[PDB]
């Protein structure tokens, strides 16, 4: 997937292994807010979630700019809706961008880390991917 | 014909086998309700083989057509729905009959000397049956099929080191797919049926080598008449053949009632979510095993740890293998065992039933607590057997069977 | 809480109305691909020419499966969830669940299609029977008074004694073709047809099973006599 | 929600092209009478924001506030779309496409999202189609097919659906819809 | 009787 | 083991069967080339069963996918080509070995008394093999 | 008919690559090779995956996809009067000699629907798709001078490389088979001596 | 080498 063409604050959907992978170009303010969201996540450190051993435990991505999350809600495997808006009227005022599961109202942050007390028990999966180049990534082969 | 049988007997031990295994084969005369289930297990195995052969004439073992092929059997094939219901009800009845068979073995100490090898072959049969039913339940390719297979094969991912590689090798793919479907179909349609037939042959051969137990646990071979026939023994053919015919008719009445009036059996013989096509991306709200696997599931669910849960589930079945050496009672039948043995058999039966009942539902606080308690009791029935079979006082076994 | 529906699979007229409802209001998104038009016509008593003219809209043959043009992937993209095949939905969910679900749609602006469902909260299905039922909302209406199962009817008129409740499904007046009873009958016929589709062998199964059980009772009598005798 | 009573007064300017009650007399102008209020409001907002390009409406909605648009949409949704007449030579093919779609090409029938009678689903925003001018319906189907109209959302429902319609299919289905009720 | 029961919902008004 | 075999023999006809069928079963010492083919037929039957079981894990018995599934075995399944060749060549070798077996029977009158039942069961086996290979 | 013998070398990676190029450009228009995958063809021919995708995958398919084509068999059967068969196994159905003689035996026959006939395959429904390369071949077959890009020798090499790729496509396991078979036979010869000696020891 | 050996037959002229 060529990822250098994703403008700030937008995402593309790749198809890997039957599953939809959201590739999000995370801007600055988002990564500034994520460190302030640890008070509402059940697995902020992704201790019980599924992710590679080379991604940051907090950002859950190889690099903070790019966010590669398998868009499959942990609770019953529905595809979360991408909501990068700051404070949506229906996400509440504490929202700081992320993923909203529409089927049963499960919430995740922009790092895929599930919120506390939601149907989703674990964070959104981080697929095994790597950076072949600064603008292209491979979803399916582990980073060296 | 007399001349035809004389010709055959010179060239084939037909009369010799008939007089060694069915006629002139003297079984205890005090068999009861609990001794109908070997012949019924044979009948259900024959039913499964025949109905499976006929389903295979129309089933397509591909992820794209398995569910559609099952519906083709159910609607397009003449009487195909009858054959499919015979097969599903026959799997459920196979497990019912086999569980009652094993419980007879528990009740009358039928696993004890000299029937240790009979019990071990029976347990190998049970393992083969569990594998067969598990791989068959994947064939419909419904939601329950796919997701139960997914979880059961992910269990192999709990092995600390080779777990993930072993699970992938079993699946034949990076997930449960049509490759796994076709592989399990091949195993379920030929390999495991052959293994089961061989194991049943070995089981019956071992039994006929050592002779049948009886409800009183009396070794009828000790007392024999002037002709060498046990006093409490009667020829298996014709007496027990006609008794088993009556039992087979009763079983067929129940079996056909289920087939033609309640084939789903409240969603336990044919699970409702399994009527929805397998969806790799949506899992059922609550995924549970078929009822006859539910007890062990509960045990696995009762253990908070994953690898420990898998090990405990495996041991729940493996301990029955060593059962013949766990029982140190001087008597076989529960009728003459001490109060401790009767109490622990009651506890084991209740714990097994409760484990099955609570493994069929979504986790609950009372459900989880009772599942853990029943796991403890289920394992204590075996672990404490070598002790409470010695501590108890047993009644004197009569020289002649009662009745 | 589901609502019970007494579904008569021997009612050919009800199943025919349900099949018409399914072919018109349902096969736009939902397939019945495990079921053939020919078998549906044979079991519902519909003449083959009539089935072709009235229920087959897709240009399929009489012996073809009830397939539709809407692909599952396309519909999943469009609606957020793939409309499942409805041949076996009566077996997957049961007839009571279907009856309550098809009558539980109520306007919900917060939702993608402006509606939600009491039985299936946050369902991705649009309210496609709104023209028939009319606008249904979570409002205040008269509901029979119940106190610990003490259900009050009118002794004289036999109609319920009601009090206002403010969290009930109310159909806005003069918003749909059918009243509550007529839409109830429409949904009942549709669910009856779906129940037939899920289990098309039910009636034949009962007949064959009755004969099988009679034969097995006869054979049991003979086997029991052959056993108790010969055990003397 | 909008107010139909005030929308009637606010919709007078529109009646020049769409008719006083929303039943336009000219084929190229769509009938707004009986159209879903949600769909009407979405279309008006899209045209205001440029998500849908209607050159004939350049600057007509810029001065109308959100409440004015809601009132106009409610007024038009409170009317009844008149039913046209289908071409007999085209009604068969158009009816087949509308009710059945294309199993082979995987094109959905229009009866799912738009009712079998073509009334649409007002709550879901699926537009009323039955009685709509054949010329306008054909133009919209062509625009969806060519990507000229893209305000159907990111899911591209109608762009994808119209990609599978030929010109003859578009004409036949538009003619059928013109007489659908 | 069946034909009336099975009438398609969508009615189309045709020229002539 | 001596103790293990003593335990088994009291519960299974292990040693008795071994000494009735394989050991202490005295066959004529002048078996020649033509008497290899019963054991070879047994081996080919085992090969057919095993290779066919493994082929069934990848075969699709549908007119749409049977040929495609066979090519999938030949090309996509690791060593699937080996298994399919074992199976086809094993069918051919099954008939080669069975024909040589039947011809041994013809040469040495092994169908004659007392082996009429042996021959009839062999012919039933041959009919089953013809049907199996055709299908 | 009488066929021309061709010595096919399945170890010639360059020849198989040229044959794959010819098959992808001139043959996949009507013929599928749907029973083999682009990935395996690349691996066996020594073609890098990126190079295979750029140079030989024209349908937009993935490297791991079957070499399918847009021309459906029913449409092709209607258009040509006969369906262009899948060519993955044609080298086994017909043999390399038959293919070599057939692809070089097209001549001009105005009485035929496509203006050509074939000596090997009389009244064949194939248009002469390699006419630009071979040139105008007319009846004994002779090529009209200055009518094709390639001469007789250059066209024979092109057909030979194409037939070589077809030969590989029909049997992609041949090289691995001969390698494995050598070791299996060596082991069995090794095992035979021990079995033979064991039998000799006991039969004393 | 392989790239030249696999060059597609169809060559297309493009503006600029
Ligand atoms: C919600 O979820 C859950 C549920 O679900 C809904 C559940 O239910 C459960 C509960 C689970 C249960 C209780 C269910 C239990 C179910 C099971 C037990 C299912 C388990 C089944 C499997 C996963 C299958 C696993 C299979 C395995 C690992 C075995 C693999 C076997 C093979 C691949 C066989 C290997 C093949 C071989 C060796 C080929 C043969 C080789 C030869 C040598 C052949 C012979 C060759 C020759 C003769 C040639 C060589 C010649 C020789 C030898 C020379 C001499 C010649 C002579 C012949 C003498 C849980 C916990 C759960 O949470
Ligand atoms: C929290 O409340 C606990 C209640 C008890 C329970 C269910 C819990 C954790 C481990 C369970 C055991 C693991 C061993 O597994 C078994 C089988 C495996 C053996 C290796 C060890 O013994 C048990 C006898 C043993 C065992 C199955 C018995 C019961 C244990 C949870
Ligand atoms: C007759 C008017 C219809 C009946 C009866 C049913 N449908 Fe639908 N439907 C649609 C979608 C996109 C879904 C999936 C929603 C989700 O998964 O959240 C559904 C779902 C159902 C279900 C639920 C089945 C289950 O197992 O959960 C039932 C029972 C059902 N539908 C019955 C979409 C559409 C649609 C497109 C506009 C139409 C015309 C209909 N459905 C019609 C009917
Ligand atoms: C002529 C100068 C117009 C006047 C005055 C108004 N509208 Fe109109 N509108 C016009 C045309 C030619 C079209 C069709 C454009 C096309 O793509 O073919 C439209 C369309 C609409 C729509 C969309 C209807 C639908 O999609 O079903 C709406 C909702 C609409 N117009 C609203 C509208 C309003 C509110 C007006 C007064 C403020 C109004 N229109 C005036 C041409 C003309
Ligand atoms: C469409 C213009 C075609 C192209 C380009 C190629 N082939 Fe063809 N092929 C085509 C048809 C319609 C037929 C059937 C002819 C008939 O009468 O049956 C064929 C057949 C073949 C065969 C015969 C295979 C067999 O009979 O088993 C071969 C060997 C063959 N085609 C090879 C081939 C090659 C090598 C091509 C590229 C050089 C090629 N074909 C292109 C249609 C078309
Ligand atoms: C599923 C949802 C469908 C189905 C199967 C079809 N359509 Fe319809 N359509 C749909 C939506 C969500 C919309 C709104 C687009 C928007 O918001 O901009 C539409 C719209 C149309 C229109 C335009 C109506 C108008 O401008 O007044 C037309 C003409 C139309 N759709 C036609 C149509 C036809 C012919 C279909 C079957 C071939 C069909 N649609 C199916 C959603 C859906
Ligand atoms: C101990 C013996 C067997 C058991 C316990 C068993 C069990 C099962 C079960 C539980 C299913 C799932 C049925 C469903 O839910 O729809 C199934 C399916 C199936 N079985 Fe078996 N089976 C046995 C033997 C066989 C044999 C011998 C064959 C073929 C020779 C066979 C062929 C099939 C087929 C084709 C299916 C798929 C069709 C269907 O699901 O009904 N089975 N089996
Ligand atoms: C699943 C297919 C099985 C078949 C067809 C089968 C068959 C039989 C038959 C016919 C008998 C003699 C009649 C009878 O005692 O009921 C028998 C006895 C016995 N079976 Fe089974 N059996 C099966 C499984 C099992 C299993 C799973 C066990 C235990 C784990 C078991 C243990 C025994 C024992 C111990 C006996 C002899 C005990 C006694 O004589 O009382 N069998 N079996
Ligand atoms: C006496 C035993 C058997 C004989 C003589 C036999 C013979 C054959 C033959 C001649 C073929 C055609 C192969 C080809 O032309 O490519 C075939 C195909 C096949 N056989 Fe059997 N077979 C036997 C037993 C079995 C068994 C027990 C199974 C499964 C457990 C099996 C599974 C298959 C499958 C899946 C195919 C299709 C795949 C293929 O063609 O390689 N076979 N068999
Ligand atoms: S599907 Fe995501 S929370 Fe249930």
């Amino acid at each position: 997937v060529n990822v250098g063409k994703i403008d700030p604050g937008q995402q593309i959907i790749a198809e890997w292994r039957g599953k939809p992978v959201f590739i999000v170009h995370r801007t600055k303010e988002m990564l500034d807010a994520l460190p302030s969201l640890e008070g509402q996540l059940a697995d902020p450190d992704s201790k019980a979630s599924e992710q590679p051993e080379y991604v940051d435990p907090k950002l859950r991505s190889i690099k903070p700019e790019l966010a590669v999350i398998v868009g499959i809600c942990t609770h019953l495997g529905c595809s979360p809706t991408f909501r990068p808006e700051v404070a949506p009227a229906d996400l509440g005022p504490d929202w700081k961008g992320g993923y909203f599961c529409p089927c049963h109202g499960s919430h995740y942050d922009l790092a895929g880390r599930v919120y506390k007390g939601q149907p989703a028990p674990l964070n959104l999966p981080i697929p095994p991917y790597t950076f072949d180049a600064d603008d292209v990534i491979t979803i399916g082969v582990d980073q060296e | 014909m007399n001349k035809f049988m004389a010709w055959v007997d010179a060239r084939f031990p037909a009369t010799k086998m008939w007089e060694d295994h069915l006629s002139k084969y003297y079984a205890p005369k005090n068999f009861n309700f609990w001794y109908f289930f070997g012949s019924l297990a044979l009948l259900v195995l024959v039913n499964q083989i025949l109905t499976g052969i006929w389903l295979t004439m129309s089933f397509t073992p591909s992820a794209e057509e398995a569910f559609a092929s099952v519906e083709y059997i159910m609607r397009d094939v003449d009487y195909g729905w009858i054959i499919r219901y015979m097969h599903s009800t026959g799997a459920s009845a196979f497990f019912i009959v086999v569980y009652l068979h094993m419980f007879r073995g528990l009740l009358y100490g039928s696993y004890q000397k000299p029937r240790e090898l009979v019990w071990i072959f029976g347990m190998l049969i049970y393992l083969a049956l569990m594998a067969e039913a598990f791989m068959g339940y994947l064939l419909p390719w419904g939601q329950m099929s796919y997701w139960g297979a997914q979880v059961i094969i992910s269990l192999f991912g709990a092995i600390p080191v080779v777990g993930e590689d072993l699970a992938q090798w079993i699946r034949g793919d990076f997930l449960i797919s049509g490759i796994t479907l076709n592989r399990f179909f091949a195993l379920h349609v030929i390999a495991l049926p052959i293994v089961l037939l061989g194991l049943v042959v070995l089981h019956i051969l071992a039994l006929h080598e050592v002779g049948s137990n009886n409800p009183d646990g009396v070794d009828i071979k000790k007392k024999k008449d002037e002709n060498g026939v046990p006093l409490d023994g009667i020829a298996f053919h014709p007496y027990y053949t006609v008794k088993d015919i009556v039992g087979v008719v009763v079983f067929l009445f129940i079996f056909c009632t289920v087939i033609f009036f309640f084939p789903e059996m409240g969603g336990y013989f044919l699970e409702k979510p399994n009527f929805e096509m397998a969806n790799q991306f949506k899992t059922p709200e609550h995924i549970a095993p078929v009822w006859y696997f539910t007890p062990f599931y509960a045990i696995l669910r009762a253990v908070p740890d994953k690898l420990m849960g898998v090990v405990a589930m495996g041991a729940a079945i493996a301990v029955l293998f060593v059962l013949p050496w766990l029982d140190r009672s001087p008597v076989r039948s529960i009728r003459y065992k001490g109060w401790l043995s009767k109490l622990w058999l009651v506890i084991f039966a209740v714990s097994f039933v409760i484990l099955g009942y609570y493994g069929a539902q979504a986790p609950s606080p009372l459900g989880t607590t009772l599942s853990r308690v029943c796991t403890v009791l289920y394992f204590a029935f075996f672990i404490l057997m070598p002790f409470y079979t010695r501590m108890e006082k047993t009644k004197p076994v009569p020289e002649r069977v009662t009745g | 809480q589901l609502d019970h529906v007494d579904i008569d699979l021997t009612d050919k007229a009800a199943m025919q109305d349900g099949a018409r409802t399914f072919a018109n209001y349902c096969m736009g998104c939902h397939s019945a691909k495990f079921q053939r038009y020919e078998r549906v016509a044979t079991d519902l008593g519909i003449p083959a020419d009539l089935m072709m003219e009235k229920l087959v809209f897709t240009g399929a043959k009489i012996g073809d499966h009830m397939d539709i043009g809407m692909k599952p992937a396309d519909a999943k993209t469009w609606f957020g969830a793939a409309p499942p095949d409805l041949t076996l939905v009566a077996r997957v969910r049961g007839t009571d669940w279907l009856y309550s679900y098809l009558r539980s749609f109520y306007e919900d602006p917060k939702r993608p299609w402006g509606v939600n469902n009491v039985i299936f909260p946050n369902v991705g299905m649009p309210n496609v029977l709104a023209p028939l039922q009319g606008r249904q909302v979570i409002g205040c209406k008269q509901v029979q008074v119940v106190e610990d199962g003490k259900k009050q009817f009118d002794p004289l008129t036999g109609t319920p004694l009601t009090h206002e409740a403010c969290d009930q499904l109310t159909v806005v007046p003069k918003t749909g073709e059918l009243n509550e009873a007529q839409f109830d009958e429409k949904v009942k016929n549709l669910v009856t047809f779906l129940a037939y589709s899920a289990n098309p062998n039910k009636l034949a199964s009962e007949r064959i099973g009755t004969y099988v059980l009679l034969y097995l009772a006869f054979f049991f009598v003979f086997a029991y006599l052959l056993k108790r005798e010969y055990w003397k | 929600a909008g107010d139909a009573a005030a929308g009637q007064a606010k919709a007078a300017v529109c009646g020049a092209c769409h008719g006083a009650d929303g039943n336009s007399p000219a084929p190229n102008f769509p009938k707004l009478a009986g159209q879903g209020e949600r769909y009407l409001l979405k279309q008006m907002h899209d045209i205001k924001d440029g998500k849908r390009t209607v050159l004939e409406m350049t600057g007509l909605l810029t001065n109308l506030s959100d409440q004015d648009l809601a009132d106009i949409a409610a007024y038009f949704a409170s009317q009844k779309m008149s039913v046209g007449m289908a071409d007999p030579n085209l009604v068969a093919q158009g009816e087949a496409l509308f009710r059945g779609g294309k199993i082979a090409e995987g094109m959905p029938a229009c009866t799912g999202c738009h009712s079998p009678s073509g009334v649409g689903i007002a709550t879901a925003g699926f537009p009323h189609l039955g009685g709509q001018h054949a010329t306008y319906v054909a133009k919209q189907l062509t625009d969806f097919r060519e990507g000229t109209r893209t305000n159907d959302g990111d899911t591209k429902i109608m762009q994808s659906i119209a990609a599978k319609l030929s010109n003859k299919d578009i004409a036949a289905i538009s003619s059928y819809i013109q007489g659908l009720h | 009787a069946i034909a009336k029961r099975l009438e398609p919902v969508g009615k189309v008004c045709v020229q002539g």
